[PDB]
């Protein structure tokens, strides 16, 4: 399958390369414009504020991670060493979990707004908005352990190791645990996005829009973006269970820079919370 | 460009009615007018809100008791206060907010970004 393995290292090599590059550029951009102008516009925070500052602190952490996965890919080997292969491995995982929940929690403040303009309700404060911040972190920190856990039995002490838990180790295994994340990471609080849309449509049809479209954008960017790369992650360890298995693997490395296309359009989001944040930022 | 005065304020018997006036001095058409309320040594709390469009919100303790009405051609926003108890006592305030839609979707995280603020005038419940 030698013809299989020369399309596994152009795609590392340029497709990654200038997918993750481009993600770097408009990210950094991106998240800097909405970071500054949260950090000298906004003077008093609401829990969308808490969850949206949130989201690009975790877009940057994995922004920070790409000079060094560019520089792996182009070069075909992983040379930076044990701690850093950790401490990546770690932040490309939770920046992809951490960003559809905050998306989530975003849509139900939306919801409980549209009802409770006044914000009297507990759910509503900006305090409790900062403590489902901190438990979304821990969370999405422990449903990435055992992923961490498994690279700390493989030889990282080596500096030149690595490993993809899709790629390396138990089959089994790695099924299970991709098959648990993508439930509990993805589909979970995509349908729960989706009920709070639902629940939101209802409300109006009573009463009877902006709350409508943040929630519809969150759910088909992350429909869109999270769908191949969740569907090839599974393929690629099921396959493991050949040309075969390398076609699989091109397909799988082509789904990575797509589900990762989140975190440089997720600014997006600063302007559909009703603040006429965009013209605060042209004023200043 | 609007100043605005807010005026109305008296003493109450606890079940009794006010209508408290905002009236501007500048048009009011665009603009969205929430009404605030401080009682001593607690934080400022939105109470009712109309859009410039014309929609109204009110907060959850003055929902079945509170009306907010405007008048552009006079440029007065009205507050109907109907069974006002004790813990109404309060400096109630106006606040204007130029971009008409916006003040009413989240009054109390979006009154912080507003500079048109009036005096407040005292509301004060008591018996006898
Ligand atoms: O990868 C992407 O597309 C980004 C991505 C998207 C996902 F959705 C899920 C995970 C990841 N990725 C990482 O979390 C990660 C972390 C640390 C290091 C590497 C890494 C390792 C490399 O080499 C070693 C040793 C040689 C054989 N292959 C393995 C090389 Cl060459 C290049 C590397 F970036 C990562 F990929
Ligand atoms: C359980 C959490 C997992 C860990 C991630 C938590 C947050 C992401 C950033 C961490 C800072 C670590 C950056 C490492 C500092 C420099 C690394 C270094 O010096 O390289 C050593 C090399 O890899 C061989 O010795
Ligand atoms: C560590 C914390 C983890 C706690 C576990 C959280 C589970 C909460 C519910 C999940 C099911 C998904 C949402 C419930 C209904 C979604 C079904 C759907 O797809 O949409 C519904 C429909 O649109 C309208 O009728
Ligand atoms: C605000 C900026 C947040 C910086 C995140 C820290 C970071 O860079 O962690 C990634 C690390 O390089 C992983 O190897
Ligand atoms: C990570 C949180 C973990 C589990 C959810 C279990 C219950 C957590 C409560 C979910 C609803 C919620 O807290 O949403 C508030 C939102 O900010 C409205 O302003
Ligand atoms: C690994 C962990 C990465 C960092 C996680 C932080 C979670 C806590 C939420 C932090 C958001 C604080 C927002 C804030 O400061 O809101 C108050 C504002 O200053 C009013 O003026
Ligand atoms: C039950 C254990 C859950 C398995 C979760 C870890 C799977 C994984 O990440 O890799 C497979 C590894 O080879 C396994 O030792
Ligand atoms: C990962 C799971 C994420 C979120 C579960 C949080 C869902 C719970 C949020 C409670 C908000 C609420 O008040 O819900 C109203 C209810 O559906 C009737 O109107
Ligand atoms: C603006 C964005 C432009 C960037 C473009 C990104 C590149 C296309 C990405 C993924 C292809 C989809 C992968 C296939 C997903 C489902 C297919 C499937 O199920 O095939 C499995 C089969 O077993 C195999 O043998
Ligand atoms: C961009 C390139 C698309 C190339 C995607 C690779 C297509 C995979 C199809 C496949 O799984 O076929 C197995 C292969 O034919 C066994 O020889
Ligand atoms: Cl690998």
């Amino acid at each position: 399958c030698e013809n299989w393995l020369a399309l596994e290292n152009i795609l590392e090599k340029y497709y990654l390369s200038a997918f993750y590059g481009i993600e770097f550029i408009v990210g950094m951009l991106g998240n800097f414009t909405v970071v500054f102008g949260y950090l000298f516009c906004m003077k008093n925070w609401n829990s969308s504020n808490v969850y949206l500052f949130n989201l690009s602190i975790s877009d940057l952490a994995f922004l920070c991670t790409l000079p060094m996965l560019i520089r792996s890919y182009a070069t075909g080997n992983w040379t930076y060493g044990d701690v850093l292969c950790i401490s990546n491995r770690y932040v490309l995982h939770a920046n992809l979990y951490t960003s559809i929940l905050f998306l989530t929690f975003i849509s139900i403040d939306r919801y409980l707004l549209m009802k409770f303009p006044f914000r009297e309700h507990i759910l509503q404060k900006k305090e409790f908005a900062i403590l489902i911040s901190l438990a979304v972190w821990v969370l999405v920190t422990l449903e990435v352990l055992p992923m961490l856990t498994f690279i700390t039995s493989t030889p990282i002490e080596k500096g030149d190791s690595c490993v993809d838990y899709a790629s390396s180790g138990n089959p089994k295994y790695s099924l299970i645990y991709s098959l648990c994340l993508t439930l509990l990471g993805f589909l979970i609080p995509l349908s729960v996005m989706c009920f709070f849309y639902y629940k939101m449509v209802v409300f109006l049809k009573k009463r009877s829009n902006k709350p409508l479209r943040l929630v519809v954008l969150a759910v088909v960017i992350f429909s869109v973006l999270f769908t191949p790369y969740h569907i090839m992650r599974n393929v690629r360890i099921a396959s493991r269970l050949g040309c075969s298995q390398k076609a699989i693997n091109c397909l799988y490395i082509l789904t990575r820079p797509l589900a990762f296309l989140n975190s440089a359009v997720n600014p997006i989001f600063y302007f559909l919370v009703g603040d006429h944040f965009r013209d605060m930022l042209f004023s200043k | 460009e609007v100043q605005l005065v807010e005026s109305g304020g008296g003493l109450v018997q606890p079940g009794g009615s006010l209508r408290l006036s905002c009236e501007a001095s500048g048009t009011l058409a665009n603009y969205a007018i929430g009404w605030f309320r401080q009682a001593p040594g607690k934080e400022r709390e939105g109470v009712s809100c109309i859009s410039s469009g014309g929609s109204t919100v009110y907060s959850e303790s003055v929902k079945d008791r509170f009306t907010i009405s405007r008048d552009n051609a006079k440029k007065i926003v009205y507050l109907q206060m109907n069974s006002l108890q004790p813990e109404d006592t309060a400096v109630y305030y106006c606040a204007a907010d130029p971009f008409g839609e916006r003040l009413c979707i989240d009054p109390n995280t979006f009154a912080g970004y507003l500079e048109t603020w009036g005096q407040g005038t005292q509301v004060t419940v008591s018996s006898l």
